Order: structure tokens, then C-alpha cells, then sequence
């Protein structure tokens, strides 16, 4: 029986596509990385304890004599004390800062996590804000709405196997957030000719026509989207449709209008 | 009998596991059964004020974003009512595309649902360790389709797997389990934990092909990036090679729906035929899914292959049109701003105010959608008792052989057994008419590969975009003023389920249906995540 590191795994201020993407790994199959490779301690969308019984099991993991990583997805909600992000009757900050002081490592998976995301956009009603933020301690970014599980997963096991991976301004491991999207883009020609489509009906568009005149924000966001694909099949230029920059930070708003460059 | 203890006082479940979202449970037990029930959402985003003064075509990207569990659902509602709105009629291919995609997230997330997130509520997987696998192999064989994964060897694999896990001493997801050490509710013989458990297992596997197929047409999963107004962006789903995959992906997954899902489903129905006199409620609303004519509202509602309707008191015999107008939300049990009660969502007012936890008075993030007053259970369960009131030819044959296989009345389906079985039944439908549709698609791209249609902004204009997500009725409903978002409501289906009370004090649809819950340890309240998790609970879709 050897000893499978610890991960806390905590939901806040979510929509759950996170933990949706990190379950469609291949590299290894999610089955084969909490059985052989980690010990998933904590995870309330798929954790058989409710209640009293979960909220045990995570303290039970907090205070594990071998020590845990954190994993968290979400941001966190600060109005009025963190009431409106509440488990077990307790603001998602004040759980969090918990299970952070003694984490050896803190992932946070998603835009949402690292950033803030969607309910940190204008005009931010619960005060949500980012973990590295609201901590105040560093995080190792795995942005994205969702990340691709290549990311996260490959990011998770770097930093069981190797340590931490190099990371760029914004917290982003390198190896997968290195490039831009557009660097890699098989419509990156027609952009070079000037040739974009003026919308998505016109033969330009049928065409496969650079959609930066769409609104496409692939030139200033920094993922592996056309290089690793998503589901191994597909990545949204290849749908016909422009990126929406959503791997950088405060996206919502740097980034809007979607369809359009202004 | 059915397990009850003479437990008299409160429980309360905070988290509720397994589901999307934060909910918390309170009820008030009295001699081992559930007299009183409150359902809690416990997190505001706030979607809806963050869409005030945006651009239209923005929406669906932030919608989307309600949840990613139904992932894709808020996207396509977003685009339907923004359609609506600007009135632009998809062309063809964009309806079947559309459609299409919503047809592989049901596949994706009811297979998801029963395994991953419903089955440990059913099975107990430490028992399966005691099971022997020829008996459980020879068990296989009568409760399901010949297949090598549920041959001896196989299940041995699985059960040599578990064993290691489990004596490892780190039990991950399954610590502090309901079910370890054994538990009165739980009545599956060893051997049928072993086999679902084996499907359990397969099913990890299984949904990253579901949502593969489903990324060929949505760009990826989750979170899809298809959808414009107006129509489709995907030229490329239109074509030969993409179809086939999709079409060989969607079998496969098919296959795992008939060979375990649907057998896993009827085996656990047949053991705990007692649940069909549990959990039961009387009204039950829908906007239908699969049209044909989805050039407006009305048409989506008239052309529904899954039909649209609404039944009140059980009564199926009387299946009314949905009356749009008729919907409104109420704010009064809920953590909102005074005045809000009785609003359309084209009225529809977003005013956050917390008060405390457990606040009686004002208790859940989630607003209490009514229709007429009355409030409406939606999803699986709602579809499926109006597809059969209508004569569906599909659900009539499905429901019927689920009725036949377990002996049971249509009426022991107002229960949390049918709320259960309804969305396997669904699944298997969805599942029979992919070929059909995927051919469809297939044929009219290949002749003419229009997919979206001309549009223009309006200055001032309303729409609303209706779609029947895995989990139920789904509407947005949008005002355009200044060619911008004026107002944006999302009404979701977790919204009707397990919003709080109403205006006038009545329970939604969750709160009802707990009511008479037996709890046969109150310390391991097992019976409460039956029921709540039969509603596939998603509370950021709920509040959003
Ligand atoms: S980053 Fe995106 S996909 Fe992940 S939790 Fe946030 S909104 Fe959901
Ligand atoms: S479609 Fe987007 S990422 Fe691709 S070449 Fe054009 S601007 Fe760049
Ligand atoms: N299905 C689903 Fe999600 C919920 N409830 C939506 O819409
Ligand atoms: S929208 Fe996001 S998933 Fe990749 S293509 Fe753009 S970074
Ligand atoms: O999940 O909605
Ligand atoms: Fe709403
Ligand atoms: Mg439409
Ligand atoms: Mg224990
Ligand atoms: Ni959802």
C-alpha cells in the first residue's frame, strides 16, 4: 500500500464546468488517477458523505498527518461578511483561508478561481473576487472556462512528481500557457491576407475565413486550445466560432463585446 | 417493511453532495418520517444584474456560464430568445444542429446523473468486496444484456481493484459513506453492488465519449461555442466525416445506455419497488424539446417531438397548452428585496438582500417560480407523464415495458422510484432516434449548408427562448432598449423544483415531495439524498 498524496478539492462561487472538464481526462482516465494516483479526499459533486458526514471527511483530510494539495474551483463572495457563498453554514472565505494555510500547493482550476470570473463582472454584486486575492497567498493558475483537463491534470501531477511548474505573469504554467492562440490558429493565413469573414452566413465564413473581425480574441489570449484540441476532436475557431479570450483574467470585461474588437 | 426509525426532532444536510451548486436541506422529522421541509440555496452570482446595459449577442456567453453540468443548455435558451427578440428564423440545419447537440448532453448527463452522482445512494460499494463474481457474473446474465464487461472475470477485475483501494486505508470519495458498516436502507444484495459498481467504473470511461460526440458538433465540452444569432458557426458539423464519428460515438454510448444504464436502473427499481410510494407530487410542466418548427415560441411549444404541456393533480387526462403568460416568480421565501412577489420575467426584478441562515421567513437564493399559483415539477419525470398522457408512441412503448418488467401501475411513477425511472426512459428515446436525426442533418447539409440566417438589432424590442434541459423547463426571457440588454431573466428548471415557498406559503415541488420521507437512521438520512437527488438538483443553474 503505497501512500496516495492528498487533495482537497473545494467548491465556491461555481458553475461546476470545471470539475466537468478535469473528469474528461484521458491521461490517465480520472477512475485510474484517484485510484492509483491521488487520493481525492474531498470533491462534493461526486463524494458519497452529505452533511455533517462530509464536512468530517474534510476536516478528517485538513488534518491528515501527511499533509494535502488544494485544489479549489470558484471564486470567492465577500459581501456582507462572505453570507451569500455559504457551506455548512460557513462563508466559502472563511473555508477556503482554512484549508489554505497548511495546503502544500494551491491549483486553482478555472478562470472563476484564479481571476474571479463570471460573477466578479461588472457590476460584481456579491464582491467576488479571486482566491490569490482574497487570501492573499500565490496560486498556481489553471484558467480557462473551462481549462482543458490537459491542463489541470498534467499541472496536478507536475506538482506531485516534479514540483512547481515555471508560471508567467499572470500565475499560468508555461507548458501549456506559454503561446497564444493565435500563433497556433489554422486560420492564421487568411488573417495574414486580410481575409475575414464580415459574418457568420457569408461565403467567407463557409470559406473558414480568420474570424477576427467576429470578435475573435485568439491574438491577445494565451491557451493550447488549436494545439491539444478539446474532447480530442475540436476547439471553437474550428467550430467556426472566434475566442472569447476566456483563459485571461477578468475576460468578462476585457473582452466584451464578444463579437466585436472595440 | 419499509426501514423507519421513531427519530422525533431536525435534520439538516448541509452539503448536499452529488449534485451541481450549494443546497442546503432542513426537515422536521416525527416518528421517523419527514412532517416539514425547507430547500436552501446557498450561493448568489447574480448572472441576471451582470446583463444589464450589455451587448445581446453577449448573453448566451455569460448564460452559459449558469452551469456546467448542463453545459450547452443556457447557451442554446440565450440564443433562442435572442433570436426570438431580434425575429430571425434559424435556417434548417441550424434546428437540427441545435438540436442535436442537446440531444448528446442528455445522453452525457443523465448517464452521469444515475452513476455518478445518484447510484451511491442505491448501491452499497463496500458490499460489493463480499460479492462472488461467477454468482454476481450468473446474476448479470438475468438482470441485463450479454456483455464480456459483466463477465466473471471482469467483475473479479473490478472487485480486485476496490479491494486494493479499500485496503489502502484512504478511501477518498468514499469516507465516512452512509452505507459503511451496512445500513437499513440499503437493500441490494452484494452482488448487485458489484455489478454497478462495475458499470459505476465503465461510466467514467463512458461520458468523456458522450461528450466527445457532442463536441464534434459543439467545439468542445464543456462550455460549447456553436451557437450565434441567428443560427450555427459549425460549416464543418455539416460534413461527412465529422457526422460519421459523431453517429459511430453516439452507438457506443447507446450501447453503454441499453447493456447497463437502462438493466443497473430496472434491477435497483425491482429491489426498491417500495420508493414508488415516495416522494410523489401532482403538477408537472414542460416547453418540450426536438422540435420540428423552432421559428418562434409557439412553434417550439405546438412541435415538441417531446411534448410541451401541463398537468395538474395527476390528472392525465387533461394536458393543457403552457401558457406563457402565466408564469411568474415570488421573492418572498427567498433572499431578495421586499416588492418582488407576483413578476413575469419579462417584469422580472433581481434585488439580492440576505437576512440569516435558517431565517424562516426568508430562507434560499433561489426565487419560487409558479405557474397560475400552482407549483410545477419539471423535468424526466414532468416530460415523460406528458408524452404518455399524449399518446408519444415512444414514451408509450418505453413506459409501458418499464411497467410491465416491474408490475406496476403508471401511477406508482409519482414517486421518487419514477422520478428515477423517467430519466432512464427518456435516455433510451433519445437514444433510438439519434440515427433518424444524425441522418436528417447529414442529408441536408449535404445539399444545401445554409446555417444561419440574416438578422438585425433592434433599437427596443422583448423575446423569450424556451428549451427542456436534461433537468426541465428552461426559459430566458430578454427587453432590448437602446439595441441593449434592458433586462435578462433566466428561469430555470432547478428554479421550480427547489426554489422555496410561494407567495402564499406553499411548498415547491422538492419541499412537497420530502414530505413522508422515512428515515431509518437519522444519523446516515440516506432517504433525504433519494429524493432530493431524484430531482437532479442544480443550484447554480437554480439562482444563477
Ligand atoms: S472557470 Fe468557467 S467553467 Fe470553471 S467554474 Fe468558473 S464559470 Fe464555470
Ligand atoms: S480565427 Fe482568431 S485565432 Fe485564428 S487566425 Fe483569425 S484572429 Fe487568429
Ligand atoms: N438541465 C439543467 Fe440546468 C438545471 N436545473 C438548466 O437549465
Ligand atoms: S474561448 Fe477559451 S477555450 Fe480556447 S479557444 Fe478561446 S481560449
Ligand atoms: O444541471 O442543470
Ligand atoms: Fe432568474
Ligand atoms: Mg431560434
Ligand atoms: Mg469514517
Ligand atoms: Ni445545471
Amino acid at each position: 500500500a503505497k501512500h496516495r498524496p492528498s487533495v482537497v478539492w473545494l467548491h465556491n462561487a461555481e458553475c461546476t464546468g470545471c470539475t466537468e472538464a478535469a473528469i474528461r481526462t484521458i491521461k490517465p482516465y480520472i477512475d485510474a488517477l484517484i485510484l492509483d494516483t491521488i487520493s481525492l479526499d474531498y470533491q462534493e459533486t461526486i463524494m458519497a458523505a452529505a452533511g455533517e458526514a462530509a464536512e468530517a471527511a474534510l476536516h478528517q483530510a485538513l488534518e491528515g498527518k501527511d499533509g494535502y494539495y488544494l485544489v479549489v474551483e470558484g471564486g470567492l463572495p465577500t459581501i456582507d461578511g462572505g453570507q451569500w457563498g455559504m457551506v455548512a453554514g460557513h462563508p466559502m472565505i472563511e473555508t477556503t483561508k482554512k484549508a489554505a494555510a497548511k495546503a502544500k500547493g494551491i491549483i486553482c482550476i478555472g478562470t472563476c478561481s484564479a481571476y474571479g470570473g463570471v460573477q466578479k463582472a461588472k457590476p460584481n454584486p456579491s464582491q467576488a473576487k479571486g482566491v490569490s486575492e482574497a487570501l492573499g497567498v500565490k496560486t498556481i493558475n489553471i484558467p480557462g472556462c473551462p481549462p482543458n483537463p490537459i491542463n489541470f491534470v498534467g499541472a496536478v501531477v507536475h506538482v506531485l512528481t516534479k514540483g512547481i511548474p515555471d508560471l508567467d505573469e499572470n500565475g499560468r504554467p508555461k507548458l501549456f500557457y506559454g503561446e497564444l492562440v493565435h500563433d497556433n490558429c489554422p486560420r492564421l493565413p487568411h488573417f495574414e491576407a486580410s481575409e475575414f469573414a464580415p459574418s457568420f452566413d457569408s461565403e467567407e465564413a463557409k470559406k473558414g475565413f480568420c474570424l477576427y473581425e467576429l470578435g475573435c480574441k485568439g491574438p491577445v489570449t494565451y491557451n493550447n486550445c488549436p494545439k491539444v484540441l478539446f474532447n480530442q476532436v475540436n476547439w471553437p475557431v474550428q467550430a467556426g466560432h472566434p475566442c472569447l479570450g476566456c483563459s485571461e483574467p477578468d475576460f468578462w470585461d476585457t473582452m466584451t463585446p464578444f463579437y466585436e474588437q472595440g | 417493511p419499509t426501514p423507519q426509525s421513531t427519530f422525533t426532532g431536525p435534520i439538516v444536510v448541509d452539503p448536499i453532495t452529488r449534485i451541481e451548486g450549494h443546497l442546503r436541506i432542513m426537515v422536521e422529522v416525527e416518528n421517523g418520517k419527514v412532517k416539514d421541509a425547507w430547500s436552501s440555496s446557498q450561493l448568489f452570482r447574480g448572472l441576471e444584474i451582470i446583463l444589464k446595459g450589455r451587448d445581446p449577442r453577449d448573453a448566451q456567453h455569460f448564460t452559459q456560464r449558469a452551469c456546467g453540468v448542463c453545459t450547452y443548455v443556457h447557451a442554446l435558451a440565450s440564443s433562442r430568445c435572442v433570436d426570438d427578440a431580434v425575429k430571425v428564423s434559424i435556417p434548417a440545419n441550424a434546428r437540427m444542429m441545435r438540436n442535436l447537440v442537446m440531444a448528446s448532453q442528455y445522453l452525457h448527463d443523465h448517464l452521469v446523473h444515475f452513476y455518478h452522482l445518484h447510484a451511491l445512494d442505491w448501491v452499497d460499494v463496500t458490499a460489493a468486496l463480499k460479492a462472488d463474481p461467477n454468482k454476481a457474473a450468473k446474476l448479470a446474465a438475468s438482470i441485463a444484456p450479454a456483455r464480456p464487461g459483466n463477465s466473471a472475470k471482469a467483475l473479479k477485475a473490478v472487485q480486485d481493484k476496490l479491494k486494493a483501494f479499500v485496503e489502502s486505508g484512504q478511501l477518498g470519495i468514499f469516507t465516512n459513506a452512509y452505507f459503511l458498516g451496512g445500513h437499513k436502507a440499503y437493500y441490494l444484495p452484494p452482488e448487485v453492488n458489484l455489478i454497478a459498481t462495475a458499470h459505476y467504473l465503465e461510466a467514467l470511461h463512458m461520458q468523456v465519449k458522450a461528450a466527445s460526440a457532442m463536441a464534434i458538433l459543439g467545439g468542445k465540452n464543456p462550455h460549447t461555442q456553436f451557437t450565434v444569432v441567428g443560427g450555427c458557426s459549425n460549416y464543418q458539423g455539416l460534413t461527412k466525416d465529422p457526422l460519421a464519428n459523431y453517429l459511430a460515438l453516439s452507438k457506443e454510448v447507446c450501447q453503454f445506455v441499453n447493456e447497463c444504464y437502462i438493466p443497473d436502473l430496472l434491477a435497483v427499481a425491482g429491489f426498491y419497488k417500495d420508493w414508488g410510494g415516495i416522494g410523489g407530487t401532482s403538477n408537472y410542466l414542460a416547453f418540450g424539446e426536438f422540435a420540428t418548427d423552432d421559428s418562434s415560441p409557439s412553434k417550439h411549444l405546438a412541435t415538441s417531438q417531446f411534448p410541451s404541456g401541463v398537468i395538474t393533480g395527476r390528472d392525465l387526462g387533461k394536458v393543457d397548452n403552457v401558457d406563457l403568460g402565466a408564469i411568474y416568480e415570488d421573492v418572498k421565501y427567498s433572499w431578495y428585496a421586499p416588492g418582488g412577489d407576483g413578476k413575469h420575467p419579462y417584469d422580472g426584478v433581481t434585488d439580492p438582500k440576505y437576512t440569516k441562515l435558517d431565517d424562516k421567513d426568508h430562507y434560499s437564493w433561489m426565487k419560487a417560480p409558479r405557474y397560475k399559483g400552482k407549483a410545477m415539477e419539471v423535468g424526466p419525470l414532468a416530460r415523460t407523464f406528458i408524452a404518455y398522457a399524449k399518446g408519444q408512441p415512444d414514451f408509450k412503448k418505453v413506459v409501458d415495458m418499464v411497467l410491465g418488467k416491474l408490475s406496476v401501475p403508471a401511477t406508482a411513477l409519482h414517486s421518487t422510484l419514477g422520478r428515477t425511472a423517467a430519466r432512464g426512459i427518456e435516455t433510451a428515446i433519445v437514444c433510438a432516434n439519434m440515427e433518424k436525426w444524425i441522418k436528417e442533418m447529414a442529408d441536408s447539409g449535404a445539399k444545401d449548408n445554409t446555417l444561419c440566417a440574416k438578422w438585425e438589432m433592434p433599437e427596443e424590442s422583448k423575446g423569450v427562448g424556451l428549451a427542456d434541459a436534461p433537468r426541465g423547463a428552461l426559459s430566458h426571457w430578454i427587453r432590448i432598449k437602446g439595441k441593449k440588454i434592458d433586462n435578462f431573466q433566466l428561469v430555470v428548471p432547478a428554479t421550480w423544483n427547489l426554489g422555496p415557498r410561494g407567495a402564499q406559503g406553499d411548498k415547491s415541488p422538492v419541499e412537497e415531495a420530502l414530505i413522508g420521507t422515512p428515515i431509518a437512521d437519522p444519523k446516515r438520512p440516506v432517504e433525504i439524498l433519494r429524493t432530493v437527488h431524484a430531482f437532479d438538483p442544480c443550484i447554480a443553474c437554480g439562482v444563477h
